[PDB]
């Protein structure tokens, strides 16, 4: 039982650790996916900007 | 014959040229001070742990 409840105690906090793991990469994988959608934004925005530019050139 | 036309033909571009003038001097006087910021993302990807404060 010792051996259970110690083998889950580290099982479960290498799962807290895995789960925050998941979380905070998680939290980037969405933190990233902003910045990715804020600059693939600005990106767009500088290609219809830049279209715009172009077509007033 | 023609010192009056060559005259106000002179002055005319002279007025517009001296604007011109007036504003681009100082705006290439602040032309490197036009600058922005960066807007730099943590996104906490740094972290190997739990904070210690007591929202999480």
């Amino acid at each position: 039982l010792d051996k259970y409840s110690e083998a889950l105690k580290d099982a479960q906090e290498k799962l807290e650790l895995a789960e925050k793991k998941a979380t905070d990469a998680e939290a980037d994988v969405a933190s990233l996916n902003r910045r990715i959608q804020l600059v693939e934004e600005e990106l767009d925005r500088a290609q219809e900007r830049l279209a715009t530019a172009l077509q007033k050139l | 014959m023609q010192a009056l036309l060559g005259a106000r033909a002179k002055e005319s571009l002279d007025l517009r040229a001296h604007l011109k003038q007036v504003k681009k001097e100082d705006t290439e006087k602040e032309n490197r001070e036009v600058g922005d910021w960066r807007k730099n993302i943590d996104a906490l990807s740094g972290m190997e742990g739990r904070k210690k404060k007591f929202e999480s």
